[PDB]
């Protein structure tokens, strides 16, 4: 079940193949036994090549099996294929009679031998092609006809003078650079699946049933495999050519009953179930762009398609790109609160998990706009910068460390609800989203209004707390760009009330924002805020 | 076979269940409960080496398979309280029947090196005791 | 005749069950004696003492040396070099050594006695086979109950190379003969194998009268309250 | 927590859940109810008082509570919880959750697989 | 001739047979393997030398050998044999054989109690 790879693989004889399988990188899985095996009929699942030094007799000289532990993958090569090699197969780990496997289907076909009467043209659907047929000048004034064969009958439905087939509508144009020589061609844009096969082509006709053979093959693209897990993020890379660099471009998901279903467009559409956890970047000079989807759930598994078409949907005659995604779900990404609540005037605090092996990174805090396509304006970084309009009410803190940092956002209002993102600078990027809701109530800690200052004498400011906070520590701090640091002239007078602080001199040097806080040593808690003046 | 109620690994038992509802006669439906036991035929009673013969009696109580004790969070009025979910898991003392694939098991054996004897440590499941 | 210099890995029984770890570097073909003092590229205490030489075919001298303290360089993956200066050659001769890589770990099996030996009621025999490991150094010891038997009770062959199915691997065997009354009293015997590739350098398998050709499989499964409000 | 009676489900009107807490030495206890993860308001259930039970040596007490819910969302598959708070419990609270799957089933399938291979339970 | 360990049959690669000969006074011996009637070539197995075994009565010797055959040929019911030649045997050779039966147990008792 947590094992994944290519479901279908194809090649022709004499060639090589290179299969890759995936497993969760836990320590038991890196050291256990890997196998490739042939699921035959009558029960058994006989091993062909293994990780513990075993190579079979039929695979002698042709194969090996290398294991990459930091990837979490292992690769299998089979050279010099055949037609006894067609069948179903399995990757795996451990013992074969359990089920830590994944099925793979291998199909291999016969090549052409001593039949070189062919002229091929390779194309992926959405591009241009030529089908060249011999232009004879001994039929100088004769039609350059090209039939189509359904069965054995060359059906008279395409002429070369302005008559085209009722199914090949609007897209057949041809060029004149011979006209005295053998040179004409037919150029087709937007190749379909139904535009395949050999066609009865010729240029000019002596009446004695003369023939010619020349085919095309158009191919469907092969999906890049992406391996993700629960509560993580993914990134696609649509990289179509500059021929469609100014068409509307889309991204959907193939479903069961022949129904692609839109996830984003560039004409402004979105699913209901992807609100707050998706992006779409502005493209570069050559026409490639990024798509991010974070917080991955169980039902995001399946084939995805990106393309370009003039109305923003999947229609035939448009160039595509593919991916196939797997969600591991035996993940080691820690769980987190998805929604955090607060009241008008209160604070919040978020736990933001990253990877322990990337602890020398740089941390960021977004706010998902959702207006154009999706955008992160950055609000605060780990290096000492904050936004302008969030002054006095935001800071990022490195404690507790070792898997997790925290961020404090107070002085709430009912328009502060939304979806928020956090992101590190390392190589592997989990992006974690939390929703801030606003419900009504009363703030726990209690401070006065906006406290002025006298010129030439002292100030004192109180700050209460209720009685469940009687075992938690109390502190004060002064806020600047790097965060806020605790002060030593607080007293914490009462046993269950009135943490205060005075300022020994009214000069302008500390005319800033102040907080009043609560913490259980490492983990932080609620706070409030007042701004000081000097008159 | 749709919703997993328990998947226990000390006893190696798995229990799923599913409602499959008929539309005609809405007074009677059927509720299915599937149980799978895998019996190890070559394990000892205590898991060390010289203990006792093959375990030949295997006992499963449904109230100890389905037991759930790691704490949870409940929101009562506007509060987050931590609750336990079971009466009976006082701390182990449970006898396990199988090994667990993600935990490793060692033993201690004395051998001699010419002079005095040491306290050599020995792996019992070698795939899982790799130090990294 | 002509000299030739060789290098030697540290002994396996000193790396697993021991404290010290001496390398050694010998050179044959020495005429009577010489002024050869060796060179070792990590030299943290190179107490390269040689001692009295040994005699060969028709009378010859061969002198060697040691170097102590080689646990952490040998297991961490360091490298060593030995060379000496001596008359009977043009250039002083060199040698190098390294802990091997591309290893495999052994598969240990303990086989029960054959069915024919049980009827005669004098002694039985227990076979211990280890198979498919890449360097050719192993250790085999036996236990009865939980107490180690002395070395002179059993017999161990040497490590040899088995026919090829891919990578080159090795094998070994051993046998132990015990009294046929104790096999029916219900004692246990167990076999231990020590190798470089294992995780904690030892592993074991165990057998007694019930496990292993039992002629009897008795199993009782009791499932108590299947309709029982499972939460 | 006790599942509803069988005879009360045949009429398709409303069904009863019972919460019984027992064996506690002081005379103070709490009982709340929840639907899904949403706490029901206090006027939808009835709770009796705390009384002492017959003597098995030393004195202990007991309490009960009931809650009547619709017979549509029981059969659909919503979940209901009974929470109890008392001073002797370590985290001061304990919870029991029930739904239609965790009750008496009608069909039971038992499959016992004997494994000579290994004792590792993949 | 000993049957293969049951831990080995779960990987579907190759099964291992073991031949042991014990307690003979002149230390010279031969060991040959078979499949059915076809004598196998010598490059397909591995035999050890002939050490001396530790008793107190007399001086005696012992030797072992292994042969690894394919799993598909084992599950079909192919038989295999081990032959030993010694100076002190009356007909100079003795033979033992094996197949996929004869390790299987004679009776199995299962009881499931729903109480
Ligand atoms: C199942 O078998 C294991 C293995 O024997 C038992 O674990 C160990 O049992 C011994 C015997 O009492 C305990 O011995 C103690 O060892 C320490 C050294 O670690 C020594 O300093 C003490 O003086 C004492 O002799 C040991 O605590 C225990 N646990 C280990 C080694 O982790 C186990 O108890 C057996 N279980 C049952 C239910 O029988
Ligand atoms: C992770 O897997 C990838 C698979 O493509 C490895 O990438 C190539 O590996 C081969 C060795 O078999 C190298 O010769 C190539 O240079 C690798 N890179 C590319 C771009 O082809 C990669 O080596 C694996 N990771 C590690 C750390 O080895
Ligand atoms: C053996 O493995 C190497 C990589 O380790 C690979 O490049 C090579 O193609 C393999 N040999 C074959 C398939 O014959
Ligand atoms: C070890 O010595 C051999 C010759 O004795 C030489 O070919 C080889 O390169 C040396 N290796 C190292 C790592 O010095």
């Amino acid at each position: 079940s947590p094992i994944f790879g290519p479901e279908e693989v194809n090649s022709v004889e004499g060639n090589s193949v290179s299969i890759t399988c995936y497993y969760p990188p836990t320590s038991v899985n890196r050291h256990t036994r890997k196998y490739w095996c042939r699921q035959g009929a009558r029960g058994g699942c006989i091993t062909l090549i293994s990780s513990e030094g075993y190579v079979s007799s039929k695979y002698a000289g042709r194969a090996n099996l290398t294991n990459f532990p930091e990837n979490g993958t292992f690769v299998v090569n089979i050279a010099q294929l055949s037609q006894d090699d067609s069948g179903r197969y399995k990757c795996g780990l451990g013992i074969n009679s359990r089920g830590l496997s994944f099925d793979v289907s291998l199909e291999v076909s016969q090549g052409p031998g001593l039949l070189n009467d062919t002229k091929v043209y390779t194309v992926d659907l959405g591009r241009t092609v030529t089908i060249n047929c011999p232009f004879k000048t001994e039929n100088a004034q004769k039609r350059k006809s090209l039939y189509k064969q359904i069965g054995l009958y060359p059906v008279l439905v395409i002429d070369s003078s302005g008559y085209v087939n009722p199914n090949y509508t609007g897209r057949i144009r041809l060029d004149i650079q011979g006209t005295g020589q053998l040179l004409f061609s037919v150029v087709i844009n937007q190749l379909r699946l139904s535009d395949a096969g050999q066609y009865l082509c010729q240029a000019g006709d002596d009446s004695n049933s003369n023939k010619k053979n020349a085919d095309l093959q158009v191919l469907k693209p092969e999906p890049e495999l992406v391996y993700e897990d629960l509560r993580g993020s993914v990134t696609f890379h649509c990289a179509l050519g500059p021929e469609v660099a100014n068409v509307a471009k889309f991204l959907c998901r193939q479903s069961s009953g022949e129904n692609c279903d839109v996830v984003v467009n560039t004409l402004g559409k979105r699913a209901p179930a992807f609100e707050g956890r998706i992006l779409l970047n502005p493209q570069d000079k050559d026409g490639s762009f990024s798509v991010v989807i974070t917080g991955l759930r169980k039902e995001d598994a399946g084939r995805y398609l990106c393309g370009a078409h003039s109305d923003g949907q999947l229609q035939e005659g448009s160039p595509i790109q593919a991916w196939q995604l797997f969600v591991n779900e035996e993940s080691t990404i820690p769980r987190s609160p998805t929604v955090v609540k607060g009241v008008a005037g209160g604070s919040v605090a978020v736990l933001c998990p990253y990877n322990r092996k990337e602890s020398k990174s740089i941390k960021y805090w977004c706010l998902w706009e959702g207006a154009q396509n999706g955008r992160c304006p950055l609000l605060v970084d780990s290096e000492g910068w904050v936004k302008a309009q969030y002054e006095g009410r935001l800071s990022l803190l490195e404690e507790p460390g070792n898997g997790t940092f925290t961020v404090i956002l107070n002085q709430l209002t009912s328009r502060d609800a939304g979806f928020y993102w956090c992101l590190t600078n390392g190589d592997t990027l989990w992006r974690t989203t939390v929703e801030i809701k606003i419900i009504e109530g009363e703030p726990n800690l209690k401070v006065p209004g906006n406290v002025t200052a006298v010129l030439g004498e002292t100030l004192k400011v109180p700050c209460h707390f209720p009685c469940k906070f009687s075992s938690y520590e109390k502190y004060w701090c002064k806020w600047n760009n790097t965060g806020c640091q605790a002060l030593p002239f607080v007293n914490c007078d009462e046993n269950s009330r009135l943490v205060s602080l005075t300022l020994n001199l009214v000069t302008r040097a500390d005319e800033g924002w102040y907080w009043c806080g609560v913490k259980q040593g490492h983990f932080y808690g609620e706070t409030a805020a007042v701004y000081v003046a000097v008159e | 076979e749709r919703i997993v109620l328990v998947d226990n690994k000390c006893k190696c038992a798995r229990i799923t269940s599913r409602i499959i509802r008929s539309s005609e006669d809405p007074n009677e439906d059927i509720v299915e409960r599937n149980i799978r036991i895998i019996v190890p035929l070559n394990n000892r009673e205590n898991i060390s080496d010289p203990t006792s013969p093959l375990r030949t009696r295997f006992v499963y109580h449904l109230s100890d398979l389905c037991k759930k004790c790691d704490p949870t969070e409940v929101e009562l009025d506007n509060q987050i309280v931590t609750a336990t979910q079971s009466n009976i898991c006082d701390e182990a003392t449970e006898t396990c029947y199988t090994y667990d694939r993600n935990k490793c098991y060692t033993a201690v054996v004395p051998l001699v090196y010419g002079g005095e004897t040491k306290m050599v440590e020995t792996a019992l499941t070698p795939d899982a005791c790799y130090p990294d | 005749c002509h000299p030739r210099l060789s290098l030697h890995r540290p002994a396996l029984e000193d790396l697993l069950l021991g404290s010290e770890a001496n390398l050694t570097c010998t050179l044959t073909g020495l005429r009577d004696a010489s002024g050869a003092t060796f060179t070792w590229t990590p030299s943290s205490g190179k107490s390269a003492v040689q001692g009295p030489p040994e005699r060969d075919l028709c009378g010859c001298y061969s002198v060697s040396s040691v170097l102590p303290g080689c646990a952490q360089p040998w297991n961490h993956g360091e490298t060593f070099t030995c060379t000496a200066a001596h008359p009977e050659l043009k250039t002083p001769l060199t040698a190098n050594i390294t802990k091997s890589g591309n290893t495999f770990r052994p598969e240990v099996h303990l086989l029960p006695p054959p069915s024919e030996e049980l009827a005669l009621n004098e002694l039985v025999t227990l076979t211990c086979l280890a198979r498919g490991f890449s360097p050719k150094d192993v250790l085999v010891r036996w236990l009865q109950g939980s107490q180690e038997l002395p070395r002179e009770k059993y017999l161990t062959w040497a490590s040899r190379q088995e026919p090829s199915q891919g990578t080159t691997t090795y094998a070994v065997t051993s046998i132990l003969r015990v009294a046929a009354e104790d096999w029916k009293k219900g004692e246990t015997f167990s076999c231990m194998v020590g190798h470089e590739a294992l995780p904690l350098a030892f592993t074991q398998k165990t057998i007694d009268r019930l496990a292993g050709k039992p002629t009897h499989i008795n199993v009782s499964v009791v499932m108590a309250e299947a309709d029982g409000t499972c939460y």
